[PDB]
């Protein structure tokens, strides 16, 4: 009856059989889920974020608002208080391992820059009825992509390959949610499974896209139909129709419920952008996605570097270490970066400070010491 | 030199010389990182010998004799020195420099405490002396120092 | 310098390295006996949880 009247787009009554079924089972997944989605369907963002702090000291667990403030606070860079929030939710969960809880210590270790113990959590909490589908992708994305960034660049190359059993594990994690996720996130993924596995079938990404073709003459609105064939036709060296569905992505409007697949084909599309002179409109693109999201972590890169071509090194500057503090003190090429910046606009502390802590990181770069290291030590003084 | 007879020098480019009050070439030492600071032992009734201590940018601070001859210490350092100064009648060490820390050590070695984090390089930090009268009694737990960091704080 | 050498002989690791060998297992067993479960039609992977 819940999904009944979820797919009748009424709240009311909706909200009544969620009370009803609170007055059942205190431990109900679905309903704190749909009860979440009427909250962010009644407020968005003027006053959410108080009303469901407010929720959230009223009841103990309160599971589906706990992950969507986390969401918020990964969107706002304060995962400080999104731990001390989590951990005093914790204190009173009763059971551990609870698959709410779970999931979400395993989505904010992963937006934490950690995949080990998200991949963990996420496995762990992979043990139930609901959160399987999002709880396998999140860690389908984590085999396939683990710095979190755009899946093909125009810069070079594009396609990433590891080892053979992070395919191994995605088949499993594949055969998984065919069983127990949706139809259409499961073709997605198939397709994203067969593009990135290389020449180890060439007949893969064909299929694929075959039946993207399908879904698509079936619906046209699906999302993540449209991404994967963008991408493949990256792969496929296609350049009018590929930039012809990206133009064609950014007309719609933004959906709440496939937002992160949107900042994506924007991003893709900036970098459409960024391989040619047109740097307008890719700095329009990063200005949007930086809009609507502040812990991008290649947006900022591509706005740095740009800046940096454009000679502006001050703001250049600020971008390249906002990136460094988000990735942090693990990236190399944007360490160089900055460090070159720093000794271009006659800071040569900081840019031995960044030379220093990249040589006590990684001792085999040995054209960062003669190039910035020494300048900037005999400019010192 | 606290002897008033000997005179120490450092370059940039690794070369330490060591010279009499004629500026003649009494010892030189070949590094092959640049050479910051500095200083001379303090004269001691239990030593009565004076030695140079010169901290490279090579995470190490060395000891030299007179005759140019290393004594062997070559302590490492996780931060590169920028400063050292010597307390009165050398009993401690005020060494300063990378991580924004103002250390104190004994003059072998010996880590006792930190004294101040600004969160920037500390260009130069001091010591006060003190005067002992002639059979005077006293504690003197008292120490202070003086502070000078990049941005513009002169702290106490 | 005897301090050192007979400290390194006995080494009693109290806390710090009692057993600290961690490596990423469930990428490296995979490789050694997963292929026979993979060309087959064979789903074990929830009896190796």
């Amino acid at each position: 009856e819940v999904q009944m009247y979820f797919k009748s787009n009424q709240k009311l009554e909706c909200e009544n059989k969620c009370n009803l079924l609170l007055k059942l089972n205190p431990n109900n997944d679905l309903a704190c889920l749909t009860l979440a989605e009427l909250l962010l369907q009644k407020d968005e963002y003027s006053q959410a974020i108080e009303q469901f702090k407010k929720i959230l000291q009223d009841r103990p667990n309160n599971y589906g608002i706990l992950a969507k403030l986390i969401d918020f606070f990964r969107r706002s860079f304060q995962i400080n208080e999104a731990k001390t929030y989590i951990e005093r939710a914790e204190k009173k969960a009763t059971n551990t391992n609870d698959p709410g809880l779970c999931y979400c210590r395993g989505l904010y270790h992963k937006y934490n820059r950690s995949p080990k113990d998200a991949l963990n959590e996420f496995s762990k909490a992979k043990k139930s009825s609901q959160y399987a589908e999002e709880s396998l992708v999140n860690m389908i994305d984590i085999y396939l992509n683990p710095d979190q960034d755009l899946y093909y660049s125009n810069v070079e190359e594009g396609p990433k390959v590891v080892d053979e059993v992070n395919l191994r594990a995605c088949e499993s994690l594949l055969r998984e949610m065919q069983i127990r996720a949706s139809y259409l996130r499961y073709i997605v993924m198939e397709s994203y499974v067969f593009f990135l596995g290389g020449p180890r079938y060439k007949g893969g990404l064909e299929q694929g896209l075959k039946n993207l073709n399908d879904i698509l003459k079936t619906n046209n609105d699906y999302i993540p139909a449209m991404l994967a064939l963008a991408v493949g036709k990256f792969i496929q060296k296609k350049s009018t129709d590929a930039k012809n569905l990206l133009k064609l992505l950014w007309k719609r409007q933004y959906t709440t419920e496939y937002g992160e697949d949107l900042e994506r084909a924007w991003l893709l599309s900036a970098d459409s952008f960024i391989a040619i002179q047109k740097y307008d409109s890719a700095e329009e693109i990063l200005k949007k996605c930086l809009k609507y999201n502040q812990s991008c972590g290649k947006a900022e890169e591509y706005m740095g570097l740009i800046k940096e071509k454009e000679q502006s090194y001050v703001d250049a500057a600020t971008h390249y270490e906002k990136a460094y503090k988000l990735t942090n003190e693990k990236s190399a090429s944007i360490a160089f970066r900055l460090s070159f910046n720093y000794l271009k606009a006659k800071r040569y502390v900081d840019c031995i400070n960044i030379c220093k802590k990249i040589l006590v990181l990684f001792p085999n770069y040995p054209k960062i010491e003669k190039d910035c290291l020494e300048k900037a030590r005999q400019a010192l003084k | 030199s606290w002897d008033g007879l000997y005179l120490g020098f450092g370059t940039m480019g690794g070369i330490i010389g060591i010279r009499n009050r004629a500026l003649e070439q009494l010892a030189e030492i070949q590094r092959s990182f640049p050479i910051w600071c500095m200083d001379w032992t303090p004269i001691t009734p239990d030593y009565q010998n004076s030695v140079l201590v010169v901290g490279v940018w090579e995470q190490s601070i060395a000891h030299y004799n007179i005759q140019g001859q290393q004594l062997g210490s070559d302590k490492k350092l996780t931060y590169d020195p920028i400063d050292i100064n010597f307390s009165t009648q050398g009993e401690f060490l005020l060494v300063s420099g990378t991580n924004n820390k103002c250390t104190l050590y004994t003059r072998e070695g010996g880590f006792l405490i930190d004294v101040a984090t600004k969160n920037d390089w500390v260009w130069n930090n001091k010591l006060k002396p003190v005067i002992k009268e002639a059979g005077s009694v006293a504690v003197q737990d008292q120490l202070h120092v003086a502070l000078t960091t990049n941005d513009g704080e002169i702290s106490m | 310098a005897q301090e050192q050498e007979v400290s390194k002989v006995s080494a009693p690791p109290n806390q710090p390295t009692v057993q600290v060998q961690d490596i990423n297992e469930l990428q490296k067993f995979t490789k050694i006996n997963t292929l026979p479960q993979t060309e087959e039609g064979v789903d074990l992977s929830q009896l190796m949880q």
